[PDB]
């Protein structure tokens, strides 16, 4: 299909790359008689990876000649040929998780910018001060446009330079 | 290749004769 | 002659309890090139009670140790001409540690 | 001519408080080269939290 | 306790104590929900 | 196969190379 | 011979002067200065180039820079 | 000025050595002298670019002469795929019988050496097959080089010195190196290959004998003068064409069928000389351009002074550029080497997917040999196109003069440029090694299932425009619908689809997962090479740290341990610190260059987008495998022919070893260490009498640094040059 690829429940080698990993597992257990743990951890083992199988197989993955799951960036390329999980989804899950805790570390130091001596401030946080821009960080989304458009997200001009 | 007497008589002077004269009048000159 | 030693064992998650080898005795865990084992045998530790004797004791002096630490600079600390005593100190470290130590394990 | 505790804003080109502000500690009436003195809450790379300027570089904010 | 706070509130501190939380709940999400490769669920 | 003739021709040829160089990389640091 | 140059910032604390190894710089008297103070540096020549000067300077930048030129016999500062 | 450095007096008295170090690495620059004025500075360079013109072509002449002479050809000229070529003969006074023997491999009587180079094979496709007919061109370059020496000499004497003013002309030089010098020249190589390269391609002998009795065409100029061109395309060769004779042999002259001969393997050897005749017509026409004497033409500033855009975006735009650019030489010079140095890449990049000489891509290991030349070669020339970008900025840059100008609105925004360039290096630094060291953790624990693994999506459907059909996307030449295939199916398309398709030729190697990663090694090699560089340049003026580095000087060690201890904080030690990222980036590429090879050499796709992905097939199935055949050579057991090799791999080790000792260690511990030498050997008895002129002494701070550079590069490319020759050597693909 997609890129000379295929997916991966109706791949070859990745069907070979799946029951060629129980069979060196269950041959390794079969040392352990059942009055072992070591005989039930193999066992839960083969069965927990068997589980991934049938959902690699059936999510929808491509595997290449390999048998081994790719992905694909493009938008025109997950979104329309249908899964966009590999990244699309997730590139937006991450800058959410990384904005966070990036605009939730800009406030705190505004916070703690006024003071005596904010110095002392950063070394030893306040967790309340610091729960406070936690817990307003949220939406930075929304907080980080009003900052932009406002105008209070760059310090303008009044930056130092050399020469 | 017909000339093979060559190398005997040159790669010794190149090899070891010029870098023995080019060692010495090179130093000469470096005190002056 | 055969069992390999082993003590470290790895929780199964993330795929790397394959860190577990079949090692010997039934058992699935890291290898020991410590050896401790072969020094269990030379001290004469058979079964697995003399271990949890040592752990529990060898935990309880250590917490003798920072007691003593606590106990000799906040509370009593001793002077300098106390420190300066180096023939005690000498007379005791190769008497009592290494002398008497030596025949505590000879005994 | 500048007073005392006012904040500033220095132009010297060379500087590592160059477009920074500053609070004067002190201003000279005499005829010296340099005769402000700021303090900046900021430290240089030598440790330095004080400098004297010339009248045309200090402008007062 | 005015002190022994001040203590937990060093940069060191929290560094170990909210890693130490972010790592175990990041280990304990793969308990639960193994080999996450893509969104798919 | 090369004639023995033509390799000593060209071993003076590029002899001479070697005294225009000495007499340029003279008159080059001379300046 | 290194070069050592002094410029108008000068608050002539002498925390050069206490510096040098050589003793090169000196401390010259002065008009314009808060304490009427400039150093000033007669020898060149023995200027060995520590620049233990340029780090004791409190001015934010540097009234005395040191400028290395060649190096002799002193300059060099040889035992040999 | 008595003394050896004669052209410094600070360094003319020096008591100590290191008036004689400086002496030899101050020499080149001429900048810096007694008294160098703006004309006699002109002057040494104008001689001395025929010192290098001249000792290139020596260099040639000695490579023709020993082939000629102690190297095969006719042998190797009746069997190009089964006999070795051969270059100059070993003649060491040591050997044992064994190792004589094993290097006489070849078609001579004595040792020899194979010869990797390449070029033995650019003889051929442009053709020759006598020993005489080298002998006879190695006679002209030694000839034609004395003809520089000889104008060397000739333009120093007062009568013939030219006038400061000459050098400054720069519209003469265009027009005529334009025309004159890259596009007369094309003429004369197209001349070259109709008359000699292509009917000694069908086995025609040509000579400067019969060269004017025998047509290169059937037809004569009739056709190039009536205007009607199609004749000399009218008749290409066949398919099963056998090349140096005359088997169905075509007789067209000017065509170009795209693709390959399959007979050996490279370009058309028409299509070439189609080539280079369309060449030679862009510059002659492009070479009229700028104005000389004639007053008809352009002016080189008032072409830029009207493009400042008419917002002020750029401000000023370009105002007074020609100025800078013919004032400052490092400004021109450092144009020089990056247009020279990306095109030495570019070479590289073509030379092996579009392999022009023939029966290359046949014997593999000189296309590595060469590959890796060029990439490297155009490292360096990179890494000085900034650095003489930074002696520019450091010294005959003027801010007043530029003031509002392009380069002055740059230095206006500094940190913009340094600061973006820090995030893209490190977004590829966490993202391209996270990703290596996720796919090595799974397939450690023995699950590859888990391994993010990314198709190169884009150069897929790049392929897929060029219309390489593997893939299922179908646009421009893939789609026989598209207006693309329709319009060059007639002339370029035929041939050129099938080499394109014939998964043999490395034209567009087919791409995978760890192609991908790769690339973005390599794109993280370029940013934090640049980085680097970029940084070097902007900072030679001043940064916050110390403002003065302006009139500080160029290269200088330091500013002292003050104010947080200065070091490396000039800009040559930023350029010095590029070189070991320019040795990455390089190694990088070679490296995987090599091992896409490899596997295709040796006819599987799988040792590499399988192990490609994760770095332990890096190191377990690249390095493991070829090294096997390398550190034999030496054997205790005897000597293989790859003995000469297994030594140099070792000596290129030992100086990359040795180059820490300069690297790592200052200087301050050294030279309390020579205190104590030269106080034993002044005391002790006997040696009391024999003393040293020149005091010794621990050599410079930045002399270490060079010296240490270089035994860091020497012994970095000595290795990966035994390694990669004698594993393409040892197996042959
Ligand atoms: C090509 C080699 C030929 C073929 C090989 C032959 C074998 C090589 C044997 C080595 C022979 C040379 C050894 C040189 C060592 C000395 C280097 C040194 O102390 O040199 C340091 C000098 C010292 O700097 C100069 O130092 C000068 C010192 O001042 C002097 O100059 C001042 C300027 O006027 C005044 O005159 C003053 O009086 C006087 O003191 C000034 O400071 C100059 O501004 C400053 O530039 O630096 C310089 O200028 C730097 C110039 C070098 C830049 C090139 C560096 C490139 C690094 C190599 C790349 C790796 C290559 C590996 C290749 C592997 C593949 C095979
Ligand atoms: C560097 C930027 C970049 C590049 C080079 C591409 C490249 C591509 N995009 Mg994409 N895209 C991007 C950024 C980019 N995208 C961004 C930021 C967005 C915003 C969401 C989109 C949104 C987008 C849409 C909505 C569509 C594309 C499509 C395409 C394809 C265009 C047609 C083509 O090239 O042949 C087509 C490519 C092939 C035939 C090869 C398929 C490769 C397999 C599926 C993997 C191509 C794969 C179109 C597409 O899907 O093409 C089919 C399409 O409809 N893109
Ligand atoms: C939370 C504060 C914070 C914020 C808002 C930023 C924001 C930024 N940094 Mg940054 N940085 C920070 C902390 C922060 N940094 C710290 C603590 C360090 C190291 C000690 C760095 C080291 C650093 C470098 C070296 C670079 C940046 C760069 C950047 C810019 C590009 C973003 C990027 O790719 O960074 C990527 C981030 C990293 C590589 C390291 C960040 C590691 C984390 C985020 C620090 C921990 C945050 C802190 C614990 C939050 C406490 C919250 C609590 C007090 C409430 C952006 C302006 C880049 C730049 O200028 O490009 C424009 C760049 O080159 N930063
Ligand atoms: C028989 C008498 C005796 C003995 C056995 C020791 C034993 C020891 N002394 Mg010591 N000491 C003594 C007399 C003695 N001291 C006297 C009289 C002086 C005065 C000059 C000192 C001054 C002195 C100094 C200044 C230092 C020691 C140190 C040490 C320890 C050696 C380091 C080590 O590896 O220990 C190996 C540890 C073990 C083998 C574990 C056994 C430890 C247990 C608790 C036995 C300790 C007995 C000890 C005498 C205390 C008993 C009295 C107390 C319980 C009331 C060791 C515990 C060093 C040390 O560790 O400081 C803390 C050290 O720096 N001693
Ligand atoms: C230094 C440590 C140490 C300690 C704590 C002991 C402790 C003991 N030994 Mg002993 N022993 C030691 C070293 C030691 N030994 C050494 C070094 C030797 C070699 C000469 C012996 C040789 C020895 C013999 C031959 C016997 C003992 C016996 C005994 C036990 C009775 C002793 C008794 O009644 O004493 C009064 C309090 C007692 C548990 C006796 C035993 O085991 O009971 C039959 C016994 O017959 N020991
Ligand atoms: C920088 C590159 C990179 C990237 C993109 C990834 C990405 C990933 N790694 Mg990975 N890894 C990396 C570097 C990287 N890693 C490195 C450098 C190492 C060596 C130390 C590893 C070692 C490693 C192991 C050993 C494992 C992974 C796994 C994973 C996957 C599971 C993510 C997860 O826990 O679910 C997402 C988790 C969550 C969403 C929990 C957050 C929940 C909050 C509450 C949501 C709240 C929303 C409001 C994920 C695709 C695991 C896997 O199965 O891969 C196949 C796994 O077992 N990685
Ligand atoms: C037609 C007239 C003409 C010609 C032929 C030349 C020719 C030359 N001049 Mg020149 N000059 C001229 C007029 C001319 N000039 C005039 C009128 C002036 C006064 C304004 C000057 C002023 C002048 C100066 C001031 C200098 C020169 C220099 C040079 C030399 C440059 C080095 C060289 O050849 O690069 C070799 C490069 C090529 C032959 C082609 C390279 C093209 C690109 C880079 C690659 C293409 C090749 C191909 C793709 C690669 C395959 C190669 C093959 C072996 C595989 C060259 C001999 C310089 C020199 O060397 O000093 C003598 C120099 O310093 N000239
Ligand atoms: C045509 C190209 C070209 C030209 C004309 C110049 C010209 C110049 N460069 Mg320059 N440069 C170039 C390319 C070029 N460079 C490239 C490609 C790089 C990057 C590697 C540099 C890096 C560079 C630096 C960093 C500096 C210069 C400097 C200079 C100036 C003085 C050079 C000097 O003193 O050398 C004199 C001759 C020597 C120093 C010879 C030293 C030998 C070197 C170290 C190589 C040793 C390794 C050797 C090959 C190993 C042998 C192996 C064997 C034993 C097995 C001069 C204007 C210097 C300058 O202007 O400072 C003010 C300076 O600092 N250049
Ligand atoms: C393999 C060795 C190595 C590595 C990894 C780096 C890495 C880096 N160099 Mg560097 N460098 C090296 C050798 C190396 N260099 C050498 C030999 C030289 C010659 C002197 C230089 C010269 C040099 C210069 C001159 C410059 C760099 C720059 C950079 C940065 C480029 C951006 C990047 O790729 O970030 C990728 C970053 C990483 C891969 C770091 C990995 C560490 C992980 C992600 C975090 C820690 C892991 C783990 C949590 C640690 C646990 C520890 C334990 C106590 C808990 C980066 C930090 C440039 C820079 O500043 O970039 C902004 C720059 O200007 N380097
Ligand atoms: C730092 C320094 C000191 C002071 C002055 C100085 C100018 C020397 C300054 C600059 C130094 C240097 C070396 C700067 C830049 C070096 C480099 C990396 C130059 C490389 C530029 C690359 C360029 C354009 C590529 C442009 C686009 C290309 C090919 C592709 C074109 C094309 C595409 C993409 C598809 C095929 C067909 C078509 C349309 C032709
Ligand atoms: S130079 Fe710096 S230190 Fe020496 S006197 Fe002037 S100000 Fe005080």
């Amino acid at each position: 299909d997609i890129a000379g690829l295929t997916p991966c429940s109706e791949s070859k080698a990745f069907k070979r790359r799946e029951n060629k990993e129980v069979k060196s597992l269950q041959k390794r257990m079969a040392k352990y008689e059942e009055g072992s743990a070591p005989a039930l951890a193999l066992q839960a083992t083969a069965e927990r990876t068997q589980k991934r199988f049938e959902f690699y197989g059936k999510s929808g993955l491509l595997c290449g000649n390999d048998g081994l799951p790719h992905l694909i960036a493009d938008p025109g390329l997950a979104f329309r040929y249908g899964h966009a999980g590999d990244i699309m989804i997730p590139t937006v899950l991450f800058i959410y998780m990384a904005g966070y805790t990036g605009y939730a570390g800009r406030e705190y130091l505004l916070a703690t910018r006024g003071e005596k001596k904010p110095t002392q401030k950063e070394i030893i946080i306040d967790v309340p001060l610091a729960l406070k821009c936690v817990a307003g960080s949220a939406g930075w989304p929304l907080r980080a446009f009003n900052d932009l458009r406002s105008g209070s997200l760059l310090e303008k001009e009044e930056n130092i330079t050399v020469s | 290749m017909n000339a093979a007497y060559l190398p005997s008589i040159f790669v010794p002077l190149v090899g070891l004769v010029f870098p023995a004269i080019a060692m010495a009048s090179a130093f000469l000159y470096i005190e002056k | 002659t055969h069992i390999k030693p082993s003590a470290q064992v790895v929780w199964p998650i993330v795929g790397q309890e394959i860190l577990n080898g079949d090692v010997g005795g039934g058992f699935q865990g890291i290898q020991i090139t410590s050896g401790f084992f072969q020094l269990w045998r030379a001290s004469g530790i058979t079964s697995e009670l003399e271990l949890y004797s040592t752990a529990l004791g060898g935990l309880l002096l250590a917490s003798a140790m920072f007691f003593a630490g606590w106990f000799h600079y906040h509370k009593a600390a001793p002077k300098l001409e106390w420190f300066q005593n180096v023939e005690s100190m000498m007379n005791h470290h190769l008497a009592g540690l290494l002398g008497l130590g030596s025949l505590g394990w000879a005994g | 001519g500048p007073k005392r505790g006012s904040r500033v804003k220095i132009l010297r080109p060379e500087s590592y408080w160059y477009n920074r502000a500053g609070k004067v500690v002190s201003c000279d009436q005499t005829g010296i080269k340099y005769p402000v003195t700021v303090r900046f809450e900021d430290v240089n790379y030598a440790g330095v939290s004080t400098n004297n300027f010339g009248l045309q570089e200090v402008e007062e904010l | 306790m005015q002190n022994l706070k001040i203590y937990l509130s060093t940069a060191p501190v929290i560094a170990f104590i909210w890693l130490s939380l972010l790592s175990s709940l990041i280990i304990e999400v793969n308990r639960f929900f193994p080999d996450p490769l893509i969104f798919a669920f | 196969s090369i004639s023995e003739s033509q390799i000593f021709i060209a071993i003076f040829l590029a002899l001479i190379n070697g005294f225009l160089a000495l007499r340029l990389g003279s008159t080059l640091y001379n300046s | 011979s290194h070069n050592v140059k002094i410029y108008d910032t000068c608050i002539g604390c002498t925390q050069c002067v206490r510096a040098c190894p050589t003793d090169v710089l000196e401390m010259v008297p002065w008009d314009g200065c808060k304490a009427k103070q400039i150093a000033s540096a007669p020898r060149t020549e023995d200027c060995v180039g520590c620049k233990r000067c340029e780090t004791a300077c409190p001015t934010d930048f540097l009234s005395v820079r040191v400028y290395l030129g060649a190096e002799t016999t002193r300059s060099m500062g040889l035992a040999y | 000025a008595t003394k050896f450095p004669k052209f410094s007096q600070g360094l003319a008295q020096d008591p100590t050595t290191r008036r004689i170090w400086f002496g030899v690495a101050t020499a080149h620059d001429f900048e810096s002298h007694d008294s160098i004025t703006e004309e006699t500075l002109y002057q040494k360079i104008f001689a001395s670019h025929f010192g290098q013109l001249s000792i290139i072509f020596l260099w040639t002449s000695g490579n023709l002469f020993h082939v000629a002479w102690q190297g095969n050809f006719e042998a190797w000229v009746q069997d190009p795929l089964h006999i070795r070529p051969i270059a100059h003969a070993i003649w060491d006074p040591h050997f044992g019988q064994s190792a004589v023997e094993a290097f006489t491999r070849g078609g001579a009587s004595g040792p020899v050496n194979i010869a990797t180079s390449g070029v033995y094979q650019w003889w051929y496709t442009i053709g020759m097959r006598t020993n005489q007919d080298l002998y006879q061109g190695s006679v002209f370059l030694s000839i034609a080089a004395g003809l520089f020496l000889i104008a060397g000499w000739l333009h120093l004497q007062p009568k013939f010195q030219p006038t400061l003013s000459w050098f400054k002309n720069a519209e003469s030089r265009l027009n005529h190196h334009l025309a004159g010098l890259f596009g007369v020249s094309s003429l004369a190589w197209t001349g070259h290959l109709v008359h000699v390269a292509i009917p000694e391609s069908r086995g025609i002998h040509v000579r400067w004998d019969n060269f004017l009795t025998i047509l290169p065409h059937p037809l004569g100029l009739k056709p190039f003068f009536t205007g009607n061109w199609s004749a000399y395309a009218q008749n290409p060769d066949t398919i099963n064409h056998i090349f140096s004779t005359n088997t169905g042999s075509g007789d067209a002259i000017l065509t170009f069928l795209g693709g390959f001969h399959p007979q050996t393997q490279s370009l058309w050897l028409t299509d070439m000389a189609h080539h280079h005749l369309a060449i030679a017509v862009l510059f002659i026409i492009a070479g009229h351009m700028y104005r000389t004497n004639f007053g008809i033409g352009h002016s080189m500033k008032e072409i830029l002074d009207m493009h400042t855009p008419p917002s002020g975006n750029l401000g000023a735009g370009h105002q007074n550029l020609f100025d800078t650019i013919n004032n400052s030489l490092h400004f021109q010079l450092g144009l020089a080497l990056a247009s020279a140095g990306t095109i030495c890449s570019m070479v590289a990049q073509h030379m092996y997917s579009l392999p022009a000489y023939a029966f290359i891509a046949s014997d593999f290991t000189t296309q590595a040999s060469l590959y890796t030349h060029h990439q490297y070669i155009a490292g360096f020339m990179l890494c000085g196109a900034f650095a003489h970008g930074a002696i520019f900025f450091i010294r005959d840059y003027d801010p007043v003069a530029n003031k509002g100008n392009v380069l002055a609105r740059i230095l206006d925004h500094k940190e913009a440029i340094i600061s973006h360039l820090s995030w893209v290096s490190l977004f590829l630094g966490f993202h391209t090694l996270g990703l290596y060291v996720h796919n090595d953790v799974m397939l450690a624990f023995g699950t590859p299932e888990k391994q993010i693994l990314i198709e190169p999506v884009f150069a897929q459907w790049i392929q897929a425009a060029q219309g390489k059909s593997l893939y299922g996307f179908d646009f421009l030449l893939a789609s026989s619908t598209s207006p693309a295939f329709n319009a060059s199916q007639t002339v370029w398309l035929p041939g050129w689809l099938d080499a394109i398709n014939n998964p043999t030729n490395s034209l567009f190697l087919t791409i995978g997962p760890g192609d991908f990663l790769v690339h973005h090694a390599i794109a993280l090699g370029l940013h934090t090479t640049t980085l680097i560089l970029v940084k070097g340049a902007l900072d030679a003026r001043g940064s916050k740290l110390m403002p003065d580095k302006k009139d500080f000087g160029y290269s200088f060690p330091c500013d002292g341990p003050g104010r947080g201890g200065t070091c490396d904080i000039s800009a040559w030690d930023a350029f010095y610190l590029s070189v070991f990222w320019m040795l990455n980036t390089i190694g990088w590429v070679t490296f995987y260059w090599h091992w896409k090879h490899l596997g295709i050499w040796q006819g599987n796709v799988n040792q590499f987008n399988e192990s490609s992905t994760y770095l332990m097939g890096w190191l377990r199935d690249y390095l493991w495998l070829n090294s096997s055949q390398l550190i034999n050579g030496y054997n205790p057991f005897g000597m293989n022919s790859l003995s000469v090799w297994a030594w140099m791999f070792l000596f290129g080790h030992l100086v990359y070893a040795t180059g820490f000792m300069f690297l790592i260690s200052w200087r301050g511990y050294w030279q309390e260490l020579i205190e104590t030498l030269a106080w034993a050997h002044e005391r002790t008895p006997l040696a009391n009498l024999v003393r040293w002129k020149d005091k010794p002494v621990a050599l410079s701070i930045v002399q270490a640094r060079l010296v240490g550079l270089a035994h860091f590069s020497v012994g970095y490319i000595f290795t990966y040059a035994a390694f990669l020759i004698a594993s393409t050597s040892g197996k042959f693909g």
